[PDB]
RNA sequence: AAGGAGGUAUUCAUGUU
RNA sequence: GCUUGAGUCUCGUAGAGGGGGGUAGAAUUCCAGGUGUAGCGGUGAAAUGCGUAGAGAUCUGGAGGAAUACCGGUGGCGAAGGCGGCCCCCUGGACGAAGACUGACGCUCAGGUGCGAAAGCGUGGGGAGCAAACAGGAUUAGAUACCCUGGUAGUCCACGCCGUAAACGAUGUCGACUUGGAGGUUGUGCCCUUGAGGCGUGGCUUCCGGAGCUAACGCGUUAAGUCGACCGCCUGGGGAGUAC
């Protein structure tokens, strides 16, 4: 309701699922959307198209706030990782910053064991 | 290892001629001083096996030099072990 | 005597005390007959990343020839002094009595 | 890989620039290699094999570049 | 090629020289490989030590997602 | 992922960007 | 007696060599709070599991443990095992230059002594992540597995014990001699450094290859070539590195 005209789009794109969250510049979240909510399940929810429709759904959700400017923070090794950005541009926000925020450790915790499939 | 001034003092003390560094007595004296110095370090650091290996090499080299000196000149051997306080 | 090179960054709020701290450390080293080859107050410098949520520390560089006991005492003083945000002392082979690149 | 849209810069150009920056950084490769724990033996073996492969083909090219193809 | 340090006969990197370190780091903050830069191995090791010391003293950022 | 070029890969003024 | 082997001294060089103590940032986990709402998580596909007591996501603060991205390299160091953020303290070895010195003080080595990855054991701590055993969900004709969700010993620290690995270059140590080429790394001498260069001279190291050797594969100045000194080991396959 409190119009701010500038948001931050956090795109957490894992291999399985993509979560897009629009928030204020300070950190308070406004709206979110996911491929699971978009209806795709499993092999279809791990596709760029699902990420695009989730981004569109999130943009519609936060439409009430009337945000115009939008800085993008993309995180995680996700299948789409880009379709969300294209969807936001299509939805009609001025993309200000495109930033990668993937958390890379400096040889920290040990990862899980390799899968034998 | 061992400081320069300490090495110079030992060479002066034990050298037959002040510039005769190669003397067996000088070498044994240098080895003995270094061995005695490292005792405190190895008391402090019991797990320093890599350095202790070098210490063992020094000890073995000293006894070999002492054996050679005993073969060549007995009186010099007796005098040197008296000076350095080495058991046999 | 071993040549050391000390850099200790001070909280910008306590910048007015920096000459006093410089004088104290210099007096300690001189009393211990340690030489002081360089002493350059760089000032506030806008640190690349926020150390303890603070920016713009007072860098202050000092190249010294002093014994290791006094260096250890100075390091303890640095650790216990809340004013100094960070410090580093590094051994050097030769006393580099030249101008620093950023001062130059 | 921070990217800020330049003045009078098209969005498609900016997006391609961002992908180029990510490629240069090598983010996807790093996270993918860090997905699972590789044993030190496996890592050393893989690195050595790659070096051997690279060196072998270098020699092969530099030698077989002096022959009659036809 | 063209190892810059050996051209001037530099003895040590002198980590306080930020501008040279800025040339030898990437935008993301990591160290550019010697294979790309052209630096000699000895100067590369000295450069790596200097950059790490500068990072600790906060003259250079560890990464661009720090501050 | 697919196709083209160069190399064992860079020198290729900084600036600009 | 001698100085060529061996060793000592003078000056420097490079190294993740070792021990101890601090410190840095990223990241994971947990805790507290704000925003915010119905999914999250996972797979080939699912379920177990987590979430309306508000998860996941996002921001702020805090605690804790472990490990050091980039640099990083058929690069370096160590007798081998092995060693990787940065700083300080203690400490071992190697190499180069010029000389000076001692004068065979050497090589090898049964017993003996020491060091010796990982797993394991004892005592006491610590415990983030990972993970034998175990629990559950799947897959399958069966699945005491591979896959998924959890998860204890252990992995970490201190002090002891164990003493085994494809502990491998499947190549014992020392020394001498025998055509070459392309590199890497670390010294150092000279030539106008004609500016990043030119010509030497060492140490270590990777690849290709000649004679020669080899059953062949291949090795090839770092030999598996031609020789010398000492040591260890083999005598068909199983039984068996087992029984006593
Ligand atoms: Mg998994
Ligand atoms: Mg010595
Ligand atoms: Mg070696
Ligand atoms: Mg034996
Ligand atoms: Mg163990
Ligand atoms: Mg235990
Ligand atoms: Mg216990
Ligand atoms: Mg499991
Ligand atoms: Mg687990
Ligand atoms: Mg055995
Ligand atoms: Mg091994
Ligand atoms: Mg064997
Ligand atoms: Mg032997
Ligand atoms: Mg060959
Ligand atoms: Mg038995
Ligand atoms: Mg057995």
């Amino acid at each position: 309701r409190k119009q701010v005209s500038d948001g931050v789009a956090h795109i957490h794109a894992s291999f399985n699922n993509t979560i897009v969250t629009i928030t204020d510049r300070q950190g308070n979240a406004l709206g979110w959307a996911t491929a699971g909510g978009s209806g795709f399940r499993g092999s279809r929810k791990s596709t760029p198209f699902a990420a695009q429709v989730a981004a569109e759904r999130c943009a519609d959700a936060v439409k009430e706030y009337g945000i115009k400017n939008l800085e993008v923070m993309v995180k995680g090794p996700g299948p789409g990782r880009e379709s969300t950005i294209r969807a936001l541009n299509a939805a009609g926000f001025r993309i200000t910053n495109i930033t990668d925020v993937t958390p890379i450790p400096h040889n920290g915790c040990r990862p899980p064991k390799k899968r034998r499939v | 290892s061992l400081s320069t001034e300490a090495t110079a003092k030992i060479v002066s003390e034990f050298g037959r001629d002040a510039n005769d560094t190669g003397s067996t007595e000088v070498q044994v004296a240098l080895l003995t001083a270094q061995i005695n110095h490292l005792q405190g370090h190895f008391a402090e650091h019991k797990k320093d096996h890599h350095s202790r290996r070098g210490l063992l090499r020094m000890v073995s080299q000293r006894r070999k030099l002492l054996d050679y000196l005993k073969r060549k000149d007995v009186a010099r051997y007796t005098q040197l072990i008296e000076r350095l306080g080495l058991r046999r | 005597m071993r040549h050391y090179e000390i850099v200790f960054m001070v909280h910008p709020d306590q910048s007015e005390q920096v000459p006093g701290m410089i004088e104290r450390y210099t007096a300690a080293i001189t009393g211990a007959e340690g030489k002081i080859h360089r002493l350059e107050d760089w000032g506030r410098r806008q640190l690349a990343y926020p150390i303890n949520k603070l920016h713009k520390a007072h860098y202050v560089l000092m190249n010294v020839e002093a014994p290791q006991e006094v260096i250890d005492e100075l390091e303890t003083t640095f650790r216990f002094n809340d004013a100094v945000i960070r410090s580093m002392v590094m051994r050097t082979k030769h006393a580099v009595t030249e101008a620093s690149p950023m001062v130059k | 890989p921070v990217i800020k849209v330049r003045e009078n810069e098209p969005f498609d150009v900016a997006l391609r620039r961002f992908k180029r920056s990510c490629e240069k950084a090598g983010v996807l490769a790093e996270v993918r290699r860090r997905e699972f724990y590789e044993k030190p033996t496996t890592e050393r073996k893989r690195a050595k094999a790659s070096a051997v492969k690279r060196h072998a083909k270098k020699l092969a090219r530099e030698n077989a570049r002096r022959t009659r193809l036809y | 090629k063209f190892c810059r340090f050996t051209a001037e006969g530099v003895q040590e990197i002198d980590y306080k020289d930020i501008a040279t370190l800025k040339n030898y780091i990437t935008e993301s903050g990591k160290i550019v490989p010697s294979r790309i830069t052209g630096t000699r191995a000895k100067y590369q090791r000295q450069l790596a030590r200097a950059i790490k010391r500068a990072r600790y003293l906060s003259l250079l950022p560890y990464t661009d997602r720090h501050q």
